[PDB]
RNA sequence: UACUUAAAAUUUAAGGAGAGGGUAUCAAGCACAUUAAAAUAGCUUAAGACACCUUGCCUAGCCACACCCCCACGGGACUCAGCAGUG
RNA sequence: ACUAUGCUUAGCCAUAAACCUAAAUAAUUAAUUAACAAAACUAUUUGCCAGAGAACUACUAGCCAUAGCUUAAAACUCAAAGGAC
């Protein structure tokens, strides 16, 4: 561009940056509603443990729960960080191991 | 008899129209610095002035003298001066009418008409 | 239409000034080197000199704006007898259009330099000019309506201004 | 210099011009109602603009053009 | 705080050299002008008007707000956005 | 085999790989090989571009256009897509 042109528009406007599943915030507090299994894109294989949460702004989302083996149920109260889960497409929420209902994973 | 309030005591524009009663809509351009580019561009703004005799027209040079008291709410200046008339110019060097960059009379006559 | 139409039996710009010196030339080669053995490209070189003895201060120069003006006036009133038979030709409606703008550009840049020459140009060619508008006015079929209507309303409401003036003037003069 | 970048215009582009066949007659009804709409919010706009300068009718003589309607 | 007349601190009103967030799929605004016999038909705008959205900024500090209705005669859902404290 | 149609006369429509895939203009040919194509490169002015797909799409406005054209996003998905050899 011509510096008569770069003077007319000035600097690149730049893209507001969307929030994400936090709404950037640290963290959410949500409750359980229902605890599934997902099963990873090619060309990974599991059964990843995931769990369907009521977050406190009020809309639901899908959570991953990390570690080997939870107690979570219906009616749980779990605390939410980001971070989406590599395998699991539309997962971008996790659950807080070691606060309010869910534990931390048992030391075998 | 107490100046003007107003910045441009004194300001050179272009009459870019005349179709008020005695009032010509003149158009003046200062040099800003572009911070980014450190370069100067024209930044132009719309000056009324008080056109007595309406003897302005579209195109010509004019010197406004800004007035002690506001005419009205945009007219704050008078027309002092028209530096250049619009295709008729005279040389301020000289003195001779010239078209262009050309002497309509030579510098060396002296036709005194 | 113009003022001045060259006659039929008017020599072509070549011999125009030579015949005369010739002694004596039969009626036939006069009609022979007349405009009407000629085509019509050949009475227009016999228009332009007319218009330039009448307007220009020397005619001997076709390269000053004034000449340059009064050589696109003619062809501009050239082109538009020829759209009038050819309401469907395309290459000379653009041609007419393009000698009309540049005949404008050529009159912007007159004005601004001779002002006097401009103004005898335009009187005796018979051009108006109107100066470019400052800002470009956008044109649909919503526009043309409210416009039409904000100046209708405006009308209206000053009309009722003027009324009730000429009332309240009316009714304080019968007081005193 | 492959054509791929086209082939994927001329998908989306043969698709999406059988939906248009199917829902033809429905996006007709869709664009009548949408200038009716389009009318009414023309009317609105002008019947605010003589209100507002304190006239309490249109100026005389006035009709608001009907510019959407299948007058060509 | 001085004099029978003047130096400050602190404000208010009318303004304007220049600068000053986003969207142009907000492109027209619709009285937004001038003159001063009261006529003329003008004014702003792609050099971004107007409309909408978002945001305290200018940081020895400044600006706005003070239960709500921009205001607070009035009306109302009738007061901790002073310190500590509670739901 | 035979239509719409290609033809004429009026008007509309305004789209092409409308592509020399080369904006225009004035210089220079050396103090210059990403590849390929069409040798390199300076200056001036305007236009345009800012990962891929979603998308020649949705909505908006204008239009003789009504299964239309021009204008033209986002959510969301991906870690590539793409050019030359
Ligand atoms: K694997
Ligand atoms: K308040
Ligand atoms: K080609
Ligand atoms: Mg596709
Ligand atoms: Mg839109
Ligand atoms: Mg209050
Ligand atoms: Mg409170
Ligand atoms: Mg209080
Ligand atoms: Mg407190
Ligand atoms: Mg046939
Ligand atoms: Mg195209
Ligand atoms: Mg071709
Ligand atoms: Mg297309
Ligand atoms: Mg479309
Ligand atoms: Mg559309």
């Amino acid at each position: 561009a011509t510096l008569n042109q770069m003077h007319r528009l000035g600097p690149r406007k730049e893209p507001p940056k969307r929030l994400g599943p936090t709404e950037g915030r640290p963290q959410l507090k949500g409750v359980v509603l229902r605890t599934f299994i997902r099963k990873p894109k090619k060309p990974n294989s599991a059964n990843r443990k995931c769990c369907r949460v009521r977050l406190s702004t009020g809309k639901e989302a899908v959570c991953f729960i990390p570690g080997e083996g939870h107690t979570l149920q219906e009616h749980h109260v779990v605390l939410v960080e980001g971070g989406r889960t590599q395998d699991l497409p539309g997962v971008k929420l996790k659950v807080v191991r070691g606060k309010y209902d869910c534990g931390h994973v048992q030391k075998k | 008899i107490v100046r003007s309030s107003v910045h441009a005591k004194w300001v050179v524009g272009k009459v870019i129209g005349t179709a008020m009663i005695k009032t010509a809509k003149v158009r003046a351009t200062r040099l800003v610095l572009d911070p980014y580019l450190l370069k100067y561009f024209n930044k132009r703004k719309t000056y009324f002035a008080h056109d007595a005799l309406q003897q302005c027209s579209v195109g010509d040079i004019v010197l406004l003298r800004a007035l002690p008291v506001p005419r009205s709410k945009h007219v704050k200046h008078e027309l002092a001066e028209i530096i250049f008339k619009v295709g008729r110019v005279i040389d301020p060097v000289t003195g001779k009418p010239c078209a262009g960059t050309a002497y309509l009379e030579s510098p060396l006559s002296e036709p005194r008409e | 239409k113009q003022d001045d139409e060259p006659p039929s039996s008017a020599f072509i710009k070549e011999y125009k000034d030579i015949i005369p010196n010739i002694e004596k030339v039969d009626d036939v080669v006069k009609r022979i080197l007349s405009l009407e053995m000629a085509s019509r490209k050949e009475k227009l070189k016999i228009k332009q000199e007319q218009l330039m003895n009448k307007i220009v201060e020397n005619p001997e120069d076709s390269r000053t704006l004034e000449a340059q003006i009064i050589a696109l006036t003619v062809r501009i009133r050239n082109y538009e007898e020829h759209m009038q038979k050819h309401r469907k030709d395309k290459a000379h409606k653009r041609h007419l259009l393009m000698s009309i703008d540049r005949r404008k550009k050529l009159l912007k840049i007159l004005r601004q330099t001779n002002y006097d020459v401009f103004e005898k140009t335009c009187k005796e060619l018979g051009v108006e000019y109107t100066l470019p508008p400052l800002h470009f006015q956008k044109v649909h079929r919503r526009f043309l309506a409210k416009k039409a209507l904000c100046i209708r309303v405006y009308q209206e409401v000053q009309k009722l201004k003027k009324q009730k003036r000429a009332l309240k003037a009316a009714a304080a003069a019968a007081k005193k | 210099k492959n054509v791929l970048k086209i082939r994927r215009r001329k998908m989306n582009h043969h698709k999406y011009r059988k939906l248009v066949k199917r829902t033809r007659f429905l996006r007709r009804k869709v664009r009548e109602g949408r200038l009716k709409k389009k009318q009414i919010k023309f009317e609105k706009d002008l019947k605010r603009i003589w209100l507002k300068a304190g006239l309490k009718e249109a100026p005389e003589n006035w009709q608001t053009p009907k510019i959407y309607l299948k007058n060509k």
